[PDB]
C-alpha cells in the first residue's frame, strides 16, 4: 500500500514569498500518477497540478511541481491571499486511491 | 502544329517531335466532388510517371537514352521500319507484355550508375 | 540498339473515369454548379473501336441525372398531411373535385380546402371517398415550383490525362471500327430530355435515317432510330388552370388546382400526317436492309407495361403527358391534315422507379403549348415463328439509357499513356 | 464545468444514505458527462484526510469499490445516463463527513491518457447521529 | 568528409494517420464500400517498441465502428408514433402482449394493433398501462431489417508513406520490445464482434494462454485473456417467432412480434463443463505467474453496472442476448455435461450510450441458434487489503476498445522517413 | 531481394543498395473520405521531399554527393563503423538534433553553386 | 429581471426551454454610456468630419 507523507502539516509564510510543499511516498511513483489539490473550507476543491508537473486549466503560473521516485514538490513562487489553503497530494496506480495528509498554509 | 494527340496517326519518328504537346496536357453537390477527386486522380497519375522517370535517370527529359541494351526477345524489327512505318499505338500493342521487365532493367541500371558515380567521385 | 525512354507519346487505352459537367432561375440539373465551357482536333490515320452499347459515359449520365433529380427534391415540401381521406365529385370522370381537411400553421386548427385532382392520381377507398395514388407505399414530395424541368444542354468533360474520342463517320452504326476520329475535351451540348417511345429535341442524322441495334437479329434488343429530318409535334394542355396556395404548416405551402376558366378540353399532341408517313417510309426503307426486301413491315402499338412505356411520355411546361400513339404506329408496308394523339396528365410521378418515393408536380397556371422535334424512335421487334415474312415493330423504351445513348454513341473516353520505350542507337554516356 | 450534488443529510445509525451527482441541473439535458468520464466518490470526515470510496466507469457504469467499503457501498448511474448515485448502507457515526463527487478521465482518453480529478462538485454533508 | 544525401533509406518513426478499410446483402459495417484486398515482409534484426494500450489504431477502429453504426441507421424508420400508451397483459411476466393505437398511412385514421414486447423493453405508467423503455429520453430508430449485423472481417491498410509493423513474437505481452517484426500492407481480417465479458470468434494464442494487462499491479486495469484453444458456446432463442408488419405511415413499416408458435421457452447458452474447467485451470496457471504460487485464485461474478456488463452481452441472429454467467465464474483454486446459462433478450438497444438515441431491433422470424468460440476473457481484479492471499477475478468489459485491442495488439503504424544524410568521401564536382 | 523495408536491419552500406525499393512505395461515406484525403496527404509528403531534393541540387537522384563538409560536431565516428556497423534507424537516432542545420547548409551551398555557374557561363 | 428557465418535455428526447417566473422586480433592460465621454468622442468625430464637409 502506498502511503503519502506531507512533511510540515502547518506552514507559515508572508504574501509574496516562495513556498515549497513536499510529498514523500512509501515507494517509487510513476510520476504521471501524482496530483495536488487545494482544499479550503466552504469552497469547491480544485486540481492544482497533475502528472507531477502539469498545471490545470484555471491555474496560474506561480504554481509548479517537480519530483521523481518518492519525492514530489509543489512550489508557489509568489504567495497570494487566496493561496492560503490546505494542499493534498494523491497517488494513482492502484485502488484505493490514497491522499497525502495535507499541508495547511497560514499567513504570518 | 497538329494539336493534342494530333500525331497519333503519324509515324513514331514523326510523333517523337510532338512530345511537349501531349506532355503539357497531362496536368490540367453532385457536380462538386466529381470536379474534386478527378483532380487528385490527375495529380497522382502525373506523379507516378515522374517518379518512374526519376528512378531511371530521366527526370526533366522528354527523350532519354539509357544504358540498357535492346533484347531481341522483345521485338526484332529493325530501326527503319519502326520509326518510319509503325505508329506509337501499334508499337505499344506490340511490346505491351515486355514493359515491366524493361522497367525493372532501367531501374537496375540507374541505381548501378548512381553508386558507380558515387564511388568514382571519391577519388 | 539500346532502350530509350520517351515521355509524351500519343498512346491511349480504353478507360472509365468520372466526367465532370460544363454548361455555356435554378434548374433540376444544377448547371449553375457546372464549370463554364471553352478545341476539336482531327486525328488522321486513326481507326478506333467504338461500342455505343457498352459505353460507360451512358451509365455515368444515367447515375448523374438520377442524382440531380433527387438532389433538387430534398429541400422541398413533404406532402405527408396530404395523405388523408378525400371527398370527391366529378368536375363535369377524368377530373375530380376533391375536398379534404388539412393542417394549418397552428397545430390545433384544421382547414377545409379543395383541389382538382386528375383521376390517375386518386384511388377510391371502399360523394365517394378517395386518397392519393401512392399514399400507402410512398413518401410524396412536392416539386419545388420555382425549379425548372426544362432540359439545359450539358457538356461532359474528361479530366487531365483522359481524352474524349469522337467518331465523325456519318454512317456509323455505333459498333466496330470508326475511321474518322477526332479528339475533344468535352462533348456537344446534350439535353437530358426524358421521354419514352419517341426521341425529342435531339440530334439528327447527317445523310440518311440511321438504324442502330446492338444485334439486329436479337429481338430482345431495342432498335434506336435516328431521323435525318425532324418531325415536329405540337402538344397542348388547353385547360386554363388556376393555381391555389394552401398553408399546410409553418413555412409549408401546398399548390392546388383551383378552377378551370373556360372549357374543359383534353390535352393532346399533333403530328403532320404526311410528314409522319414520309418519315415512316424512310424508316421502312432503312429497315429492309436488315430483314429482306420482300419482308412485310408492320407497325403496331405498344405491347404492354406501365403507362410511361405504353404511351409516349414526356414533360412540357412542367406537366407530365402520357399520349396515346396508336395513331402513329398502325400501318403495314409491302414492297394539311394532322394525326391527333390524346394525352393524359399525371401529377404524382415516380420517374426513376424508387420504392417508397414519389413526386408531386405542382400545377402550372394557364395554358400549356409546346412545339418539339421528334428526332428518333425506340422500337422493339416481335419474335416471329421463323417461317414468317412479316416483321412487326412496336414503340419501346422505358430505359432512359437508350435516350442518352442516342446522343453519346459517337463518344468515347480514353486514358492517355504518355510513357513509351523504344530501341535506338543512343547510349547514355 | 461543475458538478451538482444533492442536499445535506441527517441519518440514524444503521440507515442508508443516497447522494446524487449531476453535471447539469437541467433534468432533460444531453450533457454526456458520465458516458465520457469516470466519477470518483471521496469523503472527508472532520480532522481527517480525504478518503476515496469508489469510482464509477463511463463505459457501462461499472463500479470499482474500495475494499473497506465494498460490502455496503453501491455506485449507480441513472438510466437516462445523466446522473450518478452513491448509496452507503449500514451507517455509523464515523461515516459522517462531507462527500464529494469528482470527474476524471482516469487514464482512458486517447491522446494523452492523463489522470486528474479536474472537476469537483460541492460536497454533501452527511451527519449520522441518534 | 562531405555530407551525402540519400533518398529512400529504411527509416520510420511512430505516427498516427487515417487508415482505410479493405475487405476480401448490405451490412452495418459497409464493407461493400471498402477496397478489395490483395504481402508480408519479414524484417530481420529489427527490434520494435510496441504498446497495445496506447494504440491509435484501436481508437480509430472504435470511432469507425460507431460511425458505421449510426450511418447504417439514418435512413430507417423513426418509431416516434410508437411512443403511446400500451395496454399489456401477460402472454402466459417475461413477455407482455401489448395493444395500442397506431397511425396509418391516412392521417385521419387510427389502427388498433398489438405486439409482443419483452418486459425489459417496457415500463409501466402509474390490463395495465405501459410504454416503451426509452420513450421519454430517446428518439428510437428501428433497425433496418434487411441490414445484417453479422460481423464481416475488415482489414486496416495504411496509406502511402506509412507502414504497419506486425509483432510476430508468439509470447508477446503487448508492451515493450518485440524482436520478431514484419511489415504488412494491411492487418488480418478483424471481425468487429461486439461482446462483453467473453471474447467471441477471435484469434487464439499460439502456444499458451496469454494474460495481458497494462499494469498487472494496478487493479483498475482490465486483464485481457487470450485462450490458446477455443471453448465453443451454443446459444439459442428457442421460441418460434412470427414477425408482423404494421403500416404506420406512408412507406413506413414497424415490425412487431406476432404469435409464438409452440412452447414459450427461455433463451440460453451452453458451455461444455469439462472444457470450461480445463480452460479455467490454464488461466489460473498463467495467472499464478503474476500473483504467487500460494495465492488462492477466486472467480466471482460481475461487480455491478448496466445489464450489458453484468451479463455476457452479444448479438447473433439479429437478437441481442444478455446471459447470466454466474455458472462460469464461481470457483476457488488453491495450490458430456453442460453449463447452461440463462439469457434475456432486449429489443431496444443503446449500444454506444448516446444520450437521446436508441435502436429498435426488429424481430427475427423463426428459431435462432448460434455456435461461437469463446477465444478470450476480460477480467477485473478486486482491490485487496494487502494482507490477503486471495485474488478475486470478476468478468469485466463494457469498453469495446478492449474488444478490438485483443486483435490489434500486435500491430503498429509508422511513418516512413526516406531522406537521410551521412558523411562520405564524395564531393560534388 | 528483401522487399519493402527489408534492409531496415541491414547495415547502412547494405541498405544503400535498396533505395529504389523504399522510394517507389512512397506514392501509391465513412470509408470514402478516409480513402480520399489520405491520398492528398501522401502527395504532399512526397512533394515536400522532392522540393527538398531540388533545393539542394539532388533532384532525380537517390544518392547525391554534395559540397557541404561534414562537421565533426555532428558525429565523430569513422566510415567503417558507420557504413558496416550501424543501421539507418540507429544513425537517424544519433543525428536527429543536427538535421535542420545540415539542411540549411545544403540550401545555401546549392544557391551559391547556382550563382557561380551563372556567373561562369557569362564569360 | 432574475429569469427562471423551465424545461418542458415536448417529444421523445426534445426539451423546450420556457421562461418560468421572474423573481423580484420587473424592470426594463437598458444600456448606460458615460455622458461626458460620449460627448467628447462626438466632438472628435465632428472634428474629423469637418475635414470632408
Ligand atoms: C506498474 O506499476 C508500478 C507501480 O507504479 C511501476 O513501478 C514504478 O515505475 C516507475 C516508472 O517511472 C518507477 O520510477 C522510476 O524509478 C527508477 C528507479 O528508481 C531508482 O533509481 C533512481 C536513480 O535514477 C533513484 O534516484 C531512485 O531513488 C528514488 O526513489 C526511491 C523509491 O524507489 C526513493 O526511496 C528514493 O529516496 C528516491 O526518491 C530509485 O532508487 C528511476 O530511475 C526513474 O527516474 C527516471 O524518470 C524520472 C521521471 O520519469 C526522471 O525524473 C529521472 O531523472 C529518471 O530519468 C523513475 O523514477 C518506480 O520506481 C516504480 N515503482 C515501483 C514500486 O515499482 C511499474 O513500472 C509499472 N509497470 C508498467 C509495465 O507500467
Ligand atoms: C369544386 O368544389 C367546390 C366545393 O367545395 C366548388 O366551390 C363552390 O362553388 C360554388 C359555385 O361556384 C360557390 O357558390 C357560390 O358562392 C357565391 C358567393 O356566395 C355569397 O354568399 C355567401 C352566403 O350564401 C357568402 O358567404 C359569400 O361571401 C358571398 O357573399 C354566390 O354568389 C354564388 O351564387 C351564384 O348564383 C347566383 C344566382 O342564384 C348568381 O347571381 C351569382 O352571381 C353566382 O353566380 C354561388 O352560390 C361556393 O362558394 C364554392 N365553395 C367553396 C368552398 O369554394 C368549386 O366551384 C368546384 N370546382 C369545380 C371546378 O367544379
Ligand atoms: C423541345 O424544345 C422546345 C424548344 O426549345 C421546347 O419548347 C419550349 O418549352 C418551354 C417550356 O415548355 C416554353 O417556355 C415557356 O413559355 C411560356 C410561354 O412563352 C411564351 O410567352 C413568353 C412571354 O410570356 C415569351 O417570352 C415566349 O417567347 C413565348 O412566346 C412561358 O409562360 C413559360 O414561363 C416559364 O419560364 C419562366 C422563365 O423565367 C418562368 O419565370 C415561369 O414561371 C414559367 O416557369 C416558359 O417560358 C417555350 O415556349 C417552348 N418553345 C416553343 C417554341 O414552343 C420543348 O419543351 C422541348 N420539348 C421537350 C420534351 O423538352
Ligand atoms: C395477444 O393478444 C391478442 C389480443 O389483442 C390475442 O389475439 C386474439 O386471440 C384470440 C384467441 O387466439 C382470438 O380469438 C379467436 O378468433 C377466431 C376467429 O374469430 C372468428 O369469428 C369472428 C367473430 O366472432 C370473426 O370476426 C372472424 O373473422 C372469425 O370468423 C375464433 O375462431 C377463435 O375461436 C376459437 O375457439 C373455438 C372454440 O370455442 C375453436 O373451435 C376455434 O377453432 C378457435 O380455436 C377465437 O375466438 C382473437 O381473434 C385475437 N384477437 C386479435 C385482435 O387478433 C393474441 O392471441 C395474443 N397473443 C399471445 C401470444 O398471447
Ligand atoms: C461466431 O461465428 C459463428 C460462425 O461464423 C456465427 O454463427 C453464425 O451466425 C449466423 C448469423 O449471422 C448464422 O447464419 C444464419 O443461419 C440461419 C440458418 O442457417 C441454416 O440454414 C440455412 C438455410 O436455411 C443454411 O444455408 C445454413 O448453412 C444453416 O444451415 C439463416 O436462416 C440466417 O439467414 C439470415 O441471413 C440470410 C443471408 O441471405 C438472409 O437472407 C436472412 O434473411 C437471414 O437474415 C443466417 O444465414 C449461422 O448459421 C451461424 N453459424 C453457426 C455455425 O452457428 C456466430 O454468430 C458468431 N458469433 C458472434 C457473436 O458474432
Ligand atoms: C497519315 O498517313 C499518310 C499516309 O502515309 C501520311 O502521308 C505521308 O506523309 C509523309 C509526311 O511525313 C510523307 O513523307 C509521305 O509521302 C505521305 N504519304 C502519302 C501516301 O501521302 C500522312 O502524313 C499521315 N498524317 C498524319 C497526320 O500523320
Ligand atoms: C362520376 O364519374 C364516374 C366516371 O364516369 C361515374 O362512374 C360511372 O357511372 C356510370 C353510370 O351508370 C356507371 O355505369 C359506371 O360503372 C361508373 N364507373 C365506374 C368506374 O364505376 C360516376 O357515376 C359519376 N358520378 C356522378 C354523380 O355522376
Ligand atoms: C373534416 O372534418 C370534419 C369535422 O370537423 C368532418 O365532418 C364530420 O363528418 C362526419 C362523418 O365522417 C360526421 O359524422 C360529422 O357530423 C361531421 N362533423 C363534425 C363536426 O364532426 C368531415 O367529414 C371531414 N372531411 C371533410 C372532407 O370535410
Ligand atoms: C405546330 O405549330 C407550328 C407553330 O409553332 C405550326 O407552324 C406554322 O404553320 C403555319 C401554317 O402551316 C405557317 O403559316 C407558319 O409559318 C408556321 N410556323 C409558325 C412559327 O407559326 C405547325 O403547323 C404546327 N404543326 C401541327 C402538326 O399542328
Ligand atoms: C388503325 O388502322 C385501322 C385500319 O387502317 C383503322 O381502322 C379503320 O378506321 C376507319 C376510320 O374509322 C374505318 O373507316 C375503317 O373501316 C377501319 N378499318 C379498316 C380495315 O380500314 C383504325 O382506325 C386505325 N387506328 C388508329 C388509332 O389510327
Ligand atoms: C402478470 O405477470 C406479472 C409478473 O409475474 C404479475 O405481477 C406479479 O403478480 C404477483 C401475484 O401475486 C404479485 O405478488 C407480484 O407483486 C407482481 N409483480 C410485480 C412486479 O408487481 C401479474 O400479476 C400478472 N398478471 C396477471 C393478471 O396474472
Ligand atoms: C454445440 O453444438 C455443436 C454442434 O454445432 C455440438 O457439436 C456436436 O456434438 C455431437 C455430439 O457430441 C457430435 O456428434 C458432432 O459431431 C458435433 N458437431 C456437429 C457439427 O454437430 C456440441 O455438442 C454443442 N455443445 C454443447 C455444449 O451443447
Ligand atoms: C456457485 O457455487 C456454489 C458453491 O459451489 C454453489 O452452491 C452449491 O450448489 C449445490 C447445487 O445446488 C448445492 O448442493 C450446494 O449445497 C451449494 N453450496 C455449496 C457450499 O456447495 C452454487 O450453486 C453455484 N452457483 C452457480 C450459479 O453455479
Ligand atoms: C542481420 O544481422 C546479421 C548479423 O550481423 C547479418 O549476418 C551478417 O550478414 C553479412 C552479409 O552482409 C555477413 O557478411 C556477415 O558475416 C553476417 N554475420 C553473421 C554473424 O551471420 C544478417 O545479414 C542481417 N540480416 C539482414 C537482413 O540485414
Ligand atoms: C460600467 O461598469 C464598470 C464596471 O465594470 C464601471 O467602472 C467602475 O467604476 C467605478 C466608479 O467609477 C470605479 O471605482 C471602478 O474602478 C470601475 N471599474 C470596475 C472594474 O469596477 C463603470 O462606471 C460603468 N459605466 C457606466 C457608464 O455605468
Ligand atoms: C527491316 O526488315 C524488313 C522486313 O524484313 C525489311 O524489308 C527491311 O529491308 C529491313 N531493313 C534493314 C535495314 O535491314
Ligand atoms: C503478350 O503476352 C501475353 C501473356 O499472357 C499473351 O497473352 C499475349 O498474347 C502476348 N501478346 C503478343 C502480341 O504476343
Ligand atoms: C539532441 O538534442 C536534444 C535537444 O533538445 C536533446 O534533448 C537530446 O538529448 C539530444 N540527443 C542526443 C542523442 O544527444
Amino acid at each position: 500500500e502506498v502511503v503519502l507523507t506531507q512533511s510540515p502539516a502547518i506552514l507559515s509564510v508572508s504574501p509574496g514569498d516562495r513556498v515549497i510543499l513536499s510529498c514523500r511516498a512509501s515507494q517509487g511513483l510513476d510520476s504521471s500518477h501524482l496530483a495536488w489539490y487545494r482544499f479550503k473550507r466552504g469552497q469547491i476543491p480544485t486540481l492544482v497540478i497533475f502528472g507531477t508537473s502539469n498545471r490545470a486549466r484555471g491555474t496560474p503560473d506561480r504554481f509548479s511541481g517537480s519530483g521523481s521516485g518518492a519525492d514530489f514538490t509543489l512550489t508557489i513562487s509568489r504567495v497570494e491571499p487566496e493561496d492560503f489553503a490546505t494542499y493534498y497530494c494523491q497517488r494513482y496506480g492502484g485502488t484505493p486511491i490514497t491522499f497525502g495528509g495535507g499541508t495547511t498554509l497560514d499567513k504570518k | 502544329f497538329l494539336g493534342f494527340l494530333g500525331a497519333a496517326g503519324s509515324t513514331m519518328g514523326a510523333a517523337s517531335m510532338t512530345l511537349t504537346v501531349q506532355a503539357r496536357n497531362l496536368l490540367s453537390t453532385v457536380w462538386g466532388i466529381k470536379q474534386l477527386q478527378a483532380r487528385v486522380l490527375a495529380v497522382e497519375r502525373y506523379l507516378r510517371d515522374q517518379q518512374l522517370l526519376g528512378i531511371w535517370g530521366c527526370s526533366g527529359k522528354l527523350i532519354c537514352c539509357t544504358n540498357v541494351p535492346w533484347n531481341s526477345s522483345w521485338s526484332n524489327r529493325n530501326l527503319s521500319e519502326i520509326w518510319d512505318n509503325m505508329t506509337w499505338l501499334q508499337w505499344d500493342k506490340e511490346i505491351s507484355n515486355y514493359t515491366q521487365i524493361i522497367y525493372g532493367l532501367l531501374e537496375e541500371s540507374q541505381n548501378q550508375q548512381e553508386k558507380n558515380e558515387q564511388d568514382l567521385l571519391a577519388l | 540498339l539500346w532502350v530509350t525512354v520517351y515521355y509524351g507519346v500519343p498512346v491511349w487505352k480504353d478507360a472509365e473515369t468520372t466526367l465532370f459537367c460544363a454548361s455555356d432561375k435554378h434548374n433540376v440539373w444544377a448547371t449553375h454548379a457546372c464549370v463554364p465551357t471553352d478545341q476539336e482536333i482531327h486525328l488522321e490515320n486513326v481507326t478506333e473501336e467504338f461500342n455505343m452499347w457498352k459505353n460507360n459515359m451512358v451509365e455515368q449520365m444515367h447515375t448523374d441525372i438520377i442524382s440531380l433529380w433527387d438532389q433538387s427534391l430534398k429541400p422541398c415540401v413533404k406532402l405527408t398531411p396530404l395523405c388523408v381521406t378525400l371527398q370527391c365529385t366529378n368536375v363535369t370522370g377524368e377530373l375530380k373535385n376533391c375536398s379534404f381537411n388539412m393542417t394549418t400553421e397552428l397545430r390545433d386548427k384544421k382547414q377545409k380546402v379543395y383541389s382538382l385532382f386528375y383521376r390517375l392520381d386518386v384511388v377510391q377507398i371502399n360523394n365517394k371517398e378517395y386518397r392519393l395514388i401512392n399514399c400507402n407505399t410512398s413518401a410524396i414530395t412536392q416539386a419545388c415550383p420555382k425549379v425548372s424541368f426544362e432540359p439545359i444542354p450539358i457538356h461532359y468533360c474528361a479530366p487531365a490525362g483522359f481524352a474524349i474520342l469522337k467518331c465523325k463517320d456519318k454512317k456509323f452504326n455505333g459498333t466496330g471500327p470508326c475511321p474518322s476520329v477526332s479528339t475533344v475535351q468535352c462533348t456537344h451540348g446534350i439535353k437530358p430530355v426524358v421521354s419514352t417511345q419517341l426521341l425529342l429535341n435531339g440530334s439528327l442524322a447527317e445523310e440518311e435515317v440511321m438504324i442502330r441495334s446492338e444485334n439486329i437479329t436479337n429481338n430482345a434488343k431495342n432498335i434506336l432510330v435516328q431521323f435525318n429530318t425532324p418531325v415536329q409535334i405540337n402538344c397542348t394542355r388547353p385547360n386554363n388552370n388556376t393555381r391555389k396556395s394552401i398553408r399546410i404548416g409553418p413555412g409549408q405551402a401546398f399548390y392546388a388546382t383551383g378552377d378551370i376558366i373556360g372549357d374543359i378540353r383534353q390535352a393532346h399532341c399533333n403530328v403532320s400526317k404526311a410528314t409522319w408517313n414520309e418519315t415512316l417510309g424512310k424508316v421502312v426503307k432503312q429497315l429492309r436492309k436488315h430483314f429482306g426486301n420482300n419482308t412485310i413491315i408492320r407497325f403496331a402499338n405498344s405491347s404492354g407495361g406501365d403507362l410511361e412505356v405504353t404511351t409516349h411520355s414526356f414533360n412540357c411546361g412542367g406537366e407530365f403527358f402520357y399520349c396515346n400513339t396508336s395513331g402513329l404506329f398502325n400501318s403495314t408496308w409491302i414492297s394539311n391534315d394532322s394525326i391527333t394523339l390524346p394525352c393524359r396528365i399525371k401529377q404524382i410521378i415516380n420517374m426513376w422507379q424508387r420504392i417508397g418515393q414519389a413526386m408531386y408536380a405542382p400545377p402550372i397556371q394557364g395554358v400549356i403549348r409546346c412545339v418539339s422535334n421528334i428526332t428518333g424512335l425506340i422500337l422493339t421487334r416481335d419474335g416471329g415463328s421463323t417461317n414468317s415474312t412479316t416483321e412487326t415493330f412496336r414503340p419501346g423504351g422505358g430505359d432512359m439509357r437508350d435516350n442518352w445513348r442516342s446522343e453519346l454513341y459517337k463518344y468515347k473516353v480514353v486514358k492517355i499513356e504518355p510513357l513509351g520505350v523504344a530501341p535506338t542507337r543512343c547510349k547514355r554516356r | 464545468g461543475r458538478l451538482f450534488q444533492s442536499g445535506a443529510e441527517v441519518k440514524r445509525p444503521g440507515a442508508s444514505v443516497r447522494i446524487s451527482c449531476r453535471a447539469d441541473d437541467d433534468p432533460y439535458t444531453d450533457d454526456d458527462t458520465f458516458t465520457k468520464y469516470w466519477t470518483h466518490w471521496i469523503r472527508q470526515a472532520p480532522g481527517q484526510r480525504p478518503e476515496w470510496l469508489g469510482v464509477i466507469s463511463p463505459h457501462f457504469a461499472r463500479p470499482i469499490y474500495s475494499y473497506k467499503f465494498r460490502d455496503r457501498l453501491t455506485l449507480t448511474r441513472d438510466s437516462s445516463l445523466t446522473a450518478v448515485y452513491l448509496e452507503l448502507k449500514g451507517l455509523q457515526p464515523d461515516d459522517s463527513g462531507i462527500y464529494f463527487c469528482a470527474r476524471d478521465p482516469f487514464g482512458d482518453r486517447a491522446p494523452h491518457y492523463n489522470y486528474h480529478m479536474d472537476v469537483w462538485g460541492g460536497g454533501t454533508a452527511v451527519i449520522v447521529s441518534s
